[PDB]
Parts: structure tokens; C-alpha cells; sequence
């Protein structure tokens, strides 16, 4: 029995009646064949609107039965349209145990005024024999049990579904919101006339360069009115957003100056992310200034990839004017490109 | 009475008397819970 | 193992429902041939708009299936046009094991109101025989599993190519560096005499209670020193290491008081994590204590799961002394247990 993720419980409701039926001085049936002796109407507690009765012919109902006892069950009032049931009869003997019990295997239908039963219930001579004692003191005792089936009902419950879902780590979102809301600010940065405001701990942790002019007993002088003159305010704000949030949303459109600010501020994550942004921009005409910027800002992966790109696409780069500018002003860049081109991607000849 | 309340609990809990016995007689509702749960079930889930 | 310049990954999405159908007094089948007994619609969380149902014919669909109970699966509700799925039926015996478990080799196509099943499922005599055990207590325990396939997706994770890397996220660790190294804080708290130092910005950002403590009536007079004299330091340091690092290692060992601390300081994520630690430790001998804690500290999901666990295992929780204590002290908890159990035992 494995565990199931969902279950259902089909419950066909069944009620049971139990009934007894005693006739005194039965040998005085007083009449011939065809006669019928109805019983008092009986029911159970629920629904109590179904009224049943027993109908017995002491002699044969039919010409085929004759020396036969015949017992029927009849439903006299039905609140519903029809009701399905199974019934079992028994004749009680002198001691009282159930004998000659015959039941109907089928769940017969019943309406008002329809009867079902056993015409061939018990042999008349068998009943009238005293030795078996089915007629003690001229008393006939019938025990009739009626089982009514009702509608099926289904409960439709699901088993073990959830373990308790955990909200995501909101440290970056809340720290970005702390940068935006600027709550309990401790410092005032300057960028090109703008006076941004920011904290001390987070900045001095994320940037060792800020820790350099934060840890040297320059608090009362420089934390209040710290001056920055290099970065333009939008790029500086994006860099502050990278510091506080760990995220750079619009990195793609400002890959140059953001790399410059990152290299200035020793942010070895935004720097490499700016390198990644510049890597997927390597056209045949701007690789010269890409290499110039990478060399100036001391980037490794970006410089190596740009050197590889120039070695690959030199067939147009020497024609473009940027390479000529590199040749004029940056001899070491051309020398290093030659050094890479020397022991790679050309030694077969 | 406990069995009657167990059988008719869906309507009984709305009455003011039930809401008052909840405050006044706690172990009474404890007996009600015991005779509803311990004296019945399993009922699938 | 070669080294590949490129790798691709094609994954076909499969969702598994499970279903358990138990039918009482089945020998009172109530009808002749042609009878259809349907089940309740059932589904899992995803995508929860795919509703399936069972339809059993006890005698048989047709004259060839008279001595054959027939079992069919019918998809009642589907948003899309086609659903391709493969089904497996089984019946649990008296011990509970699967028996006559036959699967479908194919993933049949289902549409709104289309049924696919086994007409020739099981012999009527083989089911009705008591010695097989396949009708224990006259109860017919089907158990079905459906696996729906979807349109597959290709990852296209071409490796190498751009070789630039990203240096993960050291934010949390270097924020814990503000706690372990203690790195020139701004306020001194106090934990029943012990000394701890903390900033203000992080506490305010991640704790509305701390921000409301820090800005109102505090920034003028007592800005430096505050005394938290309600929690033990062995869990307060764990709380202040969740606050800084965004995670708590030693949580399951001391989640009993960490939930109270987290609810005191309105730390919603830490409160839910403590609820998870306590929910994963549910047991019959302490479920009353767990429910007591989850109602005292205003937990909701933990309280709901404790209520459900007590509903499931109300057989033996009654014997435990903790339930007696919860009866004598918190009657309303027992009343809510009765209320939930009323909906649980509603049809009887």
C-alpha cells in the first residue's frame, strides 16, 4: 500500500430494517387458497417515510403452489420515485433460531403497490410437521430483514499537498530599496554637482577603495562631504546600484564608462561584467578602442579576447583608422598583439 | 446529547448556546471532540 | 569521456497525477449491465486546470465483457486542444499491494470528453472470489496513475563560446563580515547584560520593528544603546546572523525560541523558516505544544499543519499529557480542532 496523492470514497448508503411477525392460532387460517393476511406497517427511524408490510398467503397463491406457504413484501408509501432493496426472510422455530431462510439475491426495485416475494417459500407439510417444530403452540413467527440501498456519495479529499513554501531571499531587493529610500543615511557623496547620499558600512565593505578613504581617520572630515569628480552621475548611480543591490540592469548601453568607474573603484565583479558586455560588441572597426580601453583599465579577459579578435579580423582592422591611431600612440599594444600572433594561429608556414 | 450534537454539528455550531458552552464549559467540547473523533474514524483522510 | 565544444539538452516535460478510488459495499452493485459509476474530478497543483475522472462499468460495457469489470479514464476538463498521456491502473489487495496492474503502452490523445480504458480489465469471478483478497471488506480499491507529456523544450546550452565569467554574489558573506569582524558599527544593543554591536541601516531595512524602535523616541536621546531583554543570546546571535547574511545555519537545533524571536521582530522569512523547522519535526507527543506555540506566536501555516496532523493522529494524541494541558489552558484551540474535524468528518 503506497501513499496516494489524492483519494475518493464511494459510499453507497445502506439502511437495514429488522422485523418480526407473529401469528397466533395459525391452523385457524379460517379460509381457503388465495387469502392474504397483511401485517401492520413498519419502518425505521430514517427516513421513516418508507412504509413496508408483510403479506402472507397461508395456502397457495397459485395453482402451482397449493400446498405451499407464500410470503411477499410490499411497499405501501414511497416519497421517492423508486427504491432498490434486498430482502431476506426466515421462519423462527421453537427455540428461536432462524430456519429455512431464503433471500433474494437481486436488489429489486419497489414502487408504491408493487410487491416482491417467494411464492415457493416453504412446503406446507414441512411447516405443519410438528417434529421439526416450525409451528410451536400454533404460532408462526416470521423474521424479515430488508436492506435498502440509497444513492452513492463521494468525498473527494486530497492527501499528503505542500510543505511550507519559503519566501525568496530578499536581501538584494531590500538593500536596493535601502539605497533608494536612503533611510538612516550616514554619508553624502558628490558627483558633478549632484549630492547623492549613501551609507558607510556597505560601501566600505563592497569597495576597498572607499574603505581606503573611510578607515584612515577621515570620518569627520570626508564622510560628511566626500567628493568624487570623475564619474558622471548616471553611471555613478548605476555603480552605486550595483554596490547596494548586486545587480546591473542597464549595463549594456554604458559598457565603456561603467568599466572605467569599476576599474577606478576596484569592483572586481562589475569590472568583469563590463568586460562581458564589451565582449559581445566586437565589430571589426571598434576593436582598436576596445583594446585601448582594456589596456588602460588593466582588464585581462577583455584584452585577450580583443587581441584574439584583432588577430582574426586584421584583414579590415589595418584598413580602419583606429588601428592607425593605435600604431601612432600605443606602440606597446601593437607589440603585444604581435606577440600573441607570433606563437599562435599562423605558425604553419 | 453528545451523539446528537455530533450528528448535527454543521447546524449546532451556529447557535448561541454552543458559542456560550465554548467559553463556559471547555472540557464539554473536549468530550464532544473525543466522542466525535475517537468514537469514529478512519474516514480515508 | 570526450570534451565537447557544444552540448544540447532536450527534456520532455512529464506530470504525474496519482489517484486512489475506494468503493464501499461493491457487491451491492445496485444495477445490471450498462451501469456507469463515475469518480470525483481530480488534479494536482500543476496546472490544476486538467481535470480527470474515472468511470467503471461493474458488469461490462458490452456482451463480450459480461464477466469482465471494465475500467475507463475520462478527461473532463482541458484548456488546450490535445493532451497526450499514458495511464496505468491497479487494484490494491487486502495487504494493499498492486494486483492486475496493467499499463497502456501508448500515450493516447485526449480531448474534452474523451475516454480511453480497458474494457477487458478483470474477470468478474476473479474479483468476486474472496480467496484472491481483491475485495477486502467488500471494498473495491482502485489506484490509477496518469503521466501527461507536454511539448518538449531544448535548453541549447552551447558551452565554451564566450568565456567571460560572473563572480556570483558575495553580498551576504561580506555582510556577515560586518558581523563577525564587527567592522565599526553604529549602535550597541544589549542581550541580558551581554554586549553586542550592530549598525542601524541593515536592521531597519530588514526589520520594521527595529526601524520603528530606532527612529521614534530613540534617535534624539538613547540612539547609542538599546536593551533587548527578552531573548537568549544563543539564539539572538543566530537571529542577527540571519539578519546580516540572509541565512541561518543553526536553525533546526534551536527553532523553538527562534520562531518566538522572529515573530517578536516581525522577521517574516525567518518566521516561515522556523515554521518549516517545526513542521518538519511534528510528532504525536509534542503536537499540542507545537499548536500552542503556533497560536501564541501568531503562526498560520504551522498552526494549520499542526491542526491537520492532530486531525490525522487524534487516536493517540489524546493519551499524551500535553493534550490534557492544552485542554485545561487553551480551550479555544480544542474548539478550533473540533471545528476543523467537523468539516473533516462532515458527511457522517
Amino acid at each position: 500500500g503506497p501513499v496516494a496523492e489524492s483519494w475518493c470514497y464511494t459510499q453507497i448508503k445502506v439502511v437495514k430494517f429488522s422485523y418480526m411477525w407473529t401469528i397466533n392460532n395459525f391452523s385457524f387460517c379460517r379460509e381457503e387458497m388465495g387469502e392474504v393476511i397483511k401485517s401492520s406497517t413498519f419502518s425505521s427511524g430514517a427516513n421513516d417515510k418508507l412504509k413496508w408490510c408483510l403479506r402472507v398467503n397461508p395456502k397457495g397463491l397459485d395453482e402451482e403452489s397449493k400446498d405451499y406457504l407464500s410470503l411477499y413484501l410490499l411497499l405501501v408509501s414511497c416519497p421517492k420515485s423508486e427504491v432498490r432493496a434486498k430482502f431476506k426472510f426466515s421462519i423462527l422455530n421453537a427455540k428461536g433460531e432462524e430456519t429455512k431462510a431464503m433471500e433474494s439475491q437481486r436488489a429489486y426495485r419497489f414502487v408504491q403497490g408493487k410487491d416482491w416475494g417467494f411464492k415457493k417459500f416453504i412446503r406446507r407439510d414441512f411447516l405443519l410437521d410438528e417434529a421439526n417444530g416450525l409451528l410451536p403452540d400454533d404460532k408462526l413467527t416470521l423474521f424479515c430483514e430488508v436492506s435498502v440501498v440509497q444513492d452513492s456519495v463521494n468525498i473527494s479529499g486530497q492527501n499528503t499537498m505542500n510543505m511550507v513554501k519559503v519566501p525568496e531571499c530578499r536581501l538584494a531587493d531590500e538593500l536596493g530599496g535601502l539605497w533608494e529610500n536612503s533611510r538612516f543615511t550616514d554619508c553624502c557623496l558628490c558627483v558633478a554637482g549632484q549630492e547623492f547620499q549613501a551609507h558607510k558600512a556597505i560601501l566600505a565593505a563592497r569597495s576597498p577603495v572607499f574603505s581606503a578613504m573611510f578607515e584612515h581617520e577621515m570620518e569627520e572630515s570626508k564622510k560628511n562631504r566626500v567628493e568624487i569628480n570623475d564619474v558622471e552621475p548616471e553611471v555613478f548611480k548605476e555603480m552605486m546600484c550595483f554596490i547596494y543591490t548586486g545587480k546591473a540592469p542597464n549595463l549594456d548601453k554604458m559598457a565603456d564608462d561603467l568599466l572605467a568607474a569599476a576599474d577606478k573603484y576596484a569592483l572586481e565583479r562589475l569590472k568583469v561584467m563590463c568586460e562581458d558586455a564589451l565582449c559581445s560588441n566586437l565589430s571589426v572597426e571598434n576593436a582598436a578602442e576596445i583594446l585601448i580601453l582594456a589596456d588602460l583599465h588593466s582588464a585581462d579577459q577583455l584584452k585577450t579576447q580583443a587581441v584574439d579578435f584583432i588577430n582574426y579580423h586584421a584583414s579590415d582592422v589595418l584598413e580602419t583608422s583606429g588601428w592607425k591611431s593605435m600604431v601612432v600612440s600605443h606602440p606597446h599594444l601593437v607589440a603585444e598583439a604581435y606577440r600573441s600572433l607570433a606563437s599562435a594561429q599562423c605558425p604553419f608556414l | 446529547a453528545v451523539d446528537f450534537i455530533n450528528y448535527h454539528a454543521s447546524d449546532v455550531l451556529e447557535t448561541s448556546g454552543w458559542k456560550s458552552m465554548v467559553v463556559s464549559h471547555p472540557h464539554l467540547v473536549a468530550e464532544a471532540y473525543r466522542s466525535l473523533a475517537s468514537a469514529q474514524c478512519p474516514f480515508l483522510g
